């Protein structure tokens, strides 16, 4: 007996189903580490991260909500992106879009 | 003495630990509050003695064992935290999984 | 991508199909539904979802909620579901999916710059409890009740005076006015009961017009057929509730005589089992009638090994304290024949144990009787809904305040209690009153973080001065409200009016509408329903007890 | 029928002729009269008298009392009688026979639906005490005093500041205003004293107009003939009282010079014995004059074995602390030469021991001197009336507030203290302020009854927010009241005005009007009245001490 | 006549040339000036100076001060001088020579009948501290801070909610209004910060118009260039301050990108060293800019042996917690590169240790680096002025409230702290709020004097109800004040408006205006100023620690 | 520990009993508060041990005798009541005429 214990049924959960995704190779050219959150507009991340920003437009990381991906200096890796939904209107970040798309 | 609110608050912790201490002495399996109080008071005295944070983080995991507490208690206490005045001022001691 | 169910539960709390043990009892709940879109859950923190342009939008305050409880596991009379809870203007705005519609799908609870966040992942959220049997013997009872998870207190009294020690009555306009004024100082919603024992209607009307939301008929002031009839007549015309503690002495008549005096009119019977007062030894038969809303006081819940011993010296006594009716009471609760639980604070009842004892009874009944006929699935969901209703929605309906409080439904006051599963029903993680945290466990004030020892309940901002007034309600009768009592007494808290006290009947009690054909043997005191004997065994050890308390 | 006297005392408390020991002292009181009709006593409870149609009538609120204290044994300056006490609108309504005129005879205190009940059978009820020597060093003093049975506090101060540590003065309009505002937060009646040490009348008039009900002349600010004369002149024109702590140093003159400066005008002399301050070593001779209202502070009451030792280090000191005058003081109180007792809170006095010490002196005097010349019967009734007057009616008369408080008489504020005989003068059972219980012993808040341990004093509803404001009084000078000070400062409590401070004289002090021909030997400090030496022996052990306190 | 210097110091406190050790540290202050006239010092007591016609004059209240602190040793940013302090209408009236002009010379602070006295001879008096990094996690923090000597608290929060646990933000009009109302209940001056993380200006303007005096930009809500720019634009138009906790993850850019977004606009950077949050690992370079007002949170002050160990588990963490920057921070404070100290209450900071830790850093720096280049004489006067400015005047200037509080200058609110030299910075003797003592050490309430044990901090009259409202300030933005927010919410306390938040720059920080050419090695994290390495050694034992605390 | 108001209130009772306990140990005749505190604390520990209400009602009358308390004390205490968490929840123990 363990107070308040869970009895989680085995298996897995499929995240962000039915949505457009794309893979992008990203390389950190900066001298300091960079960490990106699940819902950040990928196309507007720290400028030291080199990748096809045009392909990442309107996309965010296809990772469980709340988690992040870290890039140590010089690190290169391929990440999977999933498209924003809702009104698909981007406001904030580096102020590059500030409107729909 | 000019006791501040925090000093008086700690008197409450100390007294709760006195209760637990006598019960452990009788041979009882401690419950949740008694366990937290006992280990917490141990750390405060450790700091008064001048032990380091690193040493207490380790020693604190050896105050009570799974056989000295009620069922489910170890899982109810993932960690115990307490601050006390060390020779170099107030420091926070975090004891992870204190009961095993 | 994909994520395993265990890692998911650890991050966002359990989802559809997962089961959770309630504290250290044998009761297990299963998530029936989840209102999220997997991958779009909102989480707060560094690098998390609720941030500008992401999970947080650009809307003005008017278009977003003031507070969002994220990933909450709701346990209420209507369901056990996983969802985000939105709170706006101190009331429940929506139960759904929180976030920013600019980038997220299915958002029903918009989060903006004006939104505060309470992380409820891994926590169980319930409505605040409602205790309708309060003896205002001392003001300290309010904090004790609030800490236990009770946010509304209905009762009567003037302090530690003989009349109040024995009855839930605030006698007359002067004391009523004084107590309505004192109520602004307490962090719980409050409604007062006046002394209903009189055979002159005007003496009752004055009290209702002064502010009481009900009238208590207690045997110590004379629970005679004449007095009972008089109180019900006034209740019928002023839309207030009547609470009854009948004639234990059978002085003016037997139980059937009292029932005859009531004449089919709506009435709330206090401690219907009898130990706390009532026609010896068959007041319990009242639960068979359609106009009777029956409740139990808590010392007899549940039947344990030490029960009879303590009760006898706590209290002719042998005719009031009966093992037979005490054992039957637990079962009647399990069947839905008794619809409410309450304390009877410091007058044969424990103010901080209404919730705790309700769950102990549920545990003991599951252990002894197994699954209810209504249960579906391999969980205790229905029994949990039946029991939580006893101290939330049913007391609210009985006293005409269900339009304001009593459950987690849109438009109702945001009185919510957040619980860690291991401490469910015992020690809350956060108690919210009207949209603000009013009391919560708090560690060292000088610590670098809020968690270091000693951790004990301390009043928060929702319990302070003017913020408190804005987050609590003082219930008045329709007549008092119209007479301008609030303005005359210069009451500072929000005011609410009671209504619909005359039209509620046993059939309206959520999940507890059974009207059993119950009988009590005058000689043996044995309780039978349809001729079958109703009884149970006393517990030697109970959950939610020695594992949690220092004393 | 018939009932034995012992069973009767056990059921309704003692009656005519029975004697009761006061706590653990040697003082015994005898019931002088009983206002009941044997067989018609009102008792509350299951199957008892106060029930609909029986001891409770059908009258509307306006025709019945809000509260009735049943079967109380009243101990007041006017008598020691058994009776029911009626309270209406926060004031004493009647002392007589309670019940329902419909079925009972000789009812003078009608009990109706609007009536609350406090069972006082077996209890002693007294008026609330009045301490007129308060140093407002800290607000915590109010609770300490209230718990001891003191309901009115008169004094001065601004908090723990040097001026206040030494004197009972609230200096100037700003501090006066601030303290009048702070007073609304305290559960006792309050009146403030300003700094009377000035030789410019206008500086005093401003303070009176700001709200003070008196002016304190203290040697630390210069108790010179010029200052004394100035304060008395203003007091004479504004109807306020002057309190004096004379020139101990004999700097501006001797005691006869100060007396000459006073010039026959009314004045309250603080700690007239001298240890607490005053012309060394003969300030005590002031009690011989008709215009002097003399009081004692409590550390010297009564003379015990440890007295001199503690006083010396507590405090040239050898000229202020004199065994001769300290021993004489107890006797002078017994003879009625000294008319009041007070504390001198945290400035050579104990705020929670004014009442306790007054009774210890009475005990020690009975033990040493026997019965007073005024005693009649085999009881200590007269000595009890003489002493209770020292901390109730006499302080009220001295400060012009006897029209509101000070005794149990009709029309006065219902400030009452209920005592169990075994704890009389030590630990009250209930302290009522303006008709509501303000503080009382209270057990476990979560208990099934209010009696389980731990039992300790806790604030009740009469001490909460707006209810408190309605049950306490802030005393103002006639000028302040007229100037609209209450409206300007937005004071929330009830306001009362002082009057008749200039016309009271030694002859008006109830049971304590003796003007002895007293002398003090300049060399030996010996006190003589009519040439005879006045002295007493120091106690080694006192009642109301180690048997009751934890520390 | 003549008097020896030692006897003089014992009677009136030290004078010109005498040195005093601050608590148990190695810091010594030397009296720079004395404003008295030898032989004319005012002293209160029996036979002393402040008496009618002597040190006390005949003037009316309007022509004299309400309170005088006699013979105080003032320690402020402008000097360390011996003088009398006059307080009138709750504000600092004058720093000079108190007394009566009728008989004394050079009197600048007239003492009259309306004057209260606080004896400060032998005591050090300072302005009340100002903590601008408060997380309103619980109301108990106010008492803890007040007891430590902090009288103004600026921060944000709604109670123990996830958003507040992490950020100093009171989100939106509803919570802002509720918290402004709750503020009337707390004994400290209060100003609130709203959530500044939004890219829509109107959502920010609403919050400012609701009452916040600043906007907190925190990485947990998204510290992006877009959000930063938006908050600064609104701050520039509404004259409010912006506090920043930058992007530690370097997600939206590096430190240079954030600095670029700021674009030379005024901003207060929280915990500029980085451990408490900010661009890893070079947020510390911000102290080189003219528009940045940099502060430190207290857990890293000063660098000790247990620091790294506790911080690591308190908190990728290895990039935030750096020994290199933690050691450099102490030195940067000593050089005046960092201008403020604050707590970061219960979110990586200790609310009752802002003052204590500031002095421990000063001690450790003196011990390691010796005298500052600015020091003159054989004392630590300049280092003391540089450090006291970090928690008094500089925080006041940074947040636009220096016109009301922050130092002991005429016209400012009388928020003063009296310290006995042996307990300086650790345990105050008296804390005065707006002219009234609000909290102080107090012994046995029932004692004959205020000094017997147990002595512990207890609320005084300045912390009670209406007196409290009159002695505290609620700061509002100019827009809120104009919109009538105080009248709408019915705020009872005095109101003050912030102004001049946009025009303050690093050059305005008193004694802490250094703009070093500082660099941080991306790999090693080493801090260099002008190429030279900045570092220090960790303390094994600190003053103001185990000698004073029970736990 | 998450101590509720009632748990903290009982800490006061426990501490009062510590005072009495040391005094009885010195050989003093206990006064009124000391006697109530000592017997009350005895019962609370009894419940922690798992003793029944019936057993404690009896055992409680044998903690102190008339010769261990001051004169008049036994008559000032007609009964002593205290509640504690028994294995089966909170129960009230009433000890009638505890001192003889
Ligand atoms: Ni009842
Ligand atoms: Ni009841
Ligand atoms: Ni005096
Ligand atoms: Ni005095
Ligand atoms: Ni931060
Ligand atoms: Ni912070």
């Amino acid at each position: 007996m363990i107070p308040g214990e869970y009895h989680v049924k085995p298996g897995q959960i499929a995240l962000n189903t039915g949505r457009a995704t794309c893979r992008v190779v990203v390389e950190n050219h900066g001298d300091r580490p960079i960490q990106v959150g699940s819902h950040y507009h990928f196309a507007e991340v720290n400028p030291a991260l080199k990748f096809d920003r045009q392909q990442a437009a309107g996309y965010r990381l296809n990772i469980p909500a709340g988690t992040a991906v870290r890039f140590e200096p010089g690190q290169k890796r391929e990440v999977e992106l999933v498209a924003f939904a809702g009104h698909r209107a981007v406001f904030g970040f580096r102020g590059e879009v500030m409107g729909p798309l | 003495m000019e006791l501040t609110p925090r000093e008086k608050d700690k008197l409450l912790l100390f007294t709760a630990a006195l209760v637990a201490e006598r019960r452990l002495a009788r041979g009882l399996k401690l419950n949740y509050p008694e366990s937290v109080a006992l280990i917490s008071a141990f750390i405060m005295e450790g700091a008064r003695d001048g032990k380091s944070v690193a040493s207490l983080m380790e020693e604190g995991r050896h105050v009570l064992t799974r056989e000295q507490v009620m069922e489910g208690v170890p899982e109810m206490i993932p960690d115990i935290q307490v601050e006390a005045t060390f020779p170099d001022g107030s420091k926070l001691v975090t004891v992870h999984n204190p009961i095993i | 991508s994909n994520i395993s169910r265990q890692a998911y539960a650890d991050m966002f709390g359990p989802t559809v199909g997962d089961k959770v043990r309630l504290a250290d009892t044998e009761l297990w709940i299963e998530v029936e539904d989840d209102l999220t879109t997997y991958g779009e859950e909102v989480k707060f923190g560094g690098g998390k979802v609720i941030r500008d342009g992401m999970g947080q939008g650009q809307m003005l305050a008017a278009d977003c909620v003031d507070l969002v409880l994220t990933n909450a596991l709701i346990v209420d009379h209507w369901g056990i579901v996983k969802a985000d809870i939105g709170v706006k203007d101190g009331r429940i705005f929506a139960i759904g999916k929180a976030g920013n519609p600019d980038i997220q799908p299915n958002v029903t609870i918009p989060i903006g710059a004006a939104t505060e966040v309470i992380a409820a992942e891994g926590k169980i959220v319930t409505a605040g409890g409602i205790d309708t049997h309060i003896h205002w013997i001392c003001p300290q009872q309010a904090e004790e009740a609030l800490v236990s998870g009770v946010t509304t207190m209905v009762g009567g009294g003037t302090g530690p005076a003989a009349g109040t020690h024995a009855t839930t009555c605030t006698p007359g306009p002067w004391y009523i006015s004084r107590m309505l004024q004192a109520a602004d100082s307490l962090p719980v919603n409050i409604g007062l009961l006046g002394k209903g024992n009189v055979s002159q209607p005007d003496a009752l009307r004055e009290q209702v017009a002064a502010g009481v939301i009900g009238l208590k008929i207690h045997e110590d002031w004379g629970a005679t057929p004449a007095a009972i009839d008089c109180a019900l007549t006034v209740a019928d015309e002023m839309d207030i509730q009547v609470a009854l503690h009948s004639d234990t002495l059978n002085e003016s008549g037997f139980v059937e005589d009292t029932l005859a005096a009531i004449g089919g009119r709506t009435i709330h019977t206090f401690h219907t089992e009898g130990a706390g007062g009532g026609h010896a030894p068959d007041i319990i038969t009242a639960c068979a009638h359609p106009n009777i809303l029956p409740s139990s006081t808590n010392p007899t819940l549940p039947y344990t090994l030490n029960t009879i011993d303590e009760h006898l010296d706590m209290l002719f006594a042998e005719s009031r304290i009966r093992r037979e009716t005490i054992a039957a009471e637990d079962v009647l609760h399990d069947l839905g024949a008794f619809s409410l639980t309450s304390s009877d604070s410091q007058a044969m009842g424990r103010v901080g144990e209404v919730i705790l004892r309700t769950w102990q009874v549920a545990h003991r009944m599951k252990v002894q009787r197994g699954a209810l006929a209504e249960e579906t699935g391999d969980n205790d969901n229905f029994r949990v809904k039946r029991y939580i209703a006893k101290y939330t929605i049913n007391p609210a309906l009985t006293h005409g305040i269900a339009h304001e409080v009593g459950s987690i439904e849109v438009g109702k006051l945001a009185d919510l209690v957040v619980w860690s599963p291991a401490f469910f029903g015992v020690k809350p993680a956060t108690v919210i009153k009207g949209g603000m945290i009013a009391i919560a466990p708090m560690g060292d004030i000088n610590a670098s973080i809020p968690t270091p020892q000693p951790v004990h309940y301390r009043p928060m901002f929702g319990a302070l001065g003017s913020a408190r007034h804005h987050c609590r309600l003082t219930f008045l009768s329709q007549a008092a409200a119209a007479n301008g009592v609030a303005e005359r007494l210069n009451l500072r808290s929000a005011i609410a009016v009671v209504k619909g006290c005359r039209t509620v009947q046993k059939a309206d009690m959520v999940h507890n509408s059974l009207q059993p054909n119950i009988t009590v043997d005058a000689q043996t005191y044995e309780v039978r329903v349809d001729g079958e004997l109703i009884t149970s065994e006393p517990a030697d050890v109970l959950p939610m007890a020695q594992r949690y308390f220092l004393f």
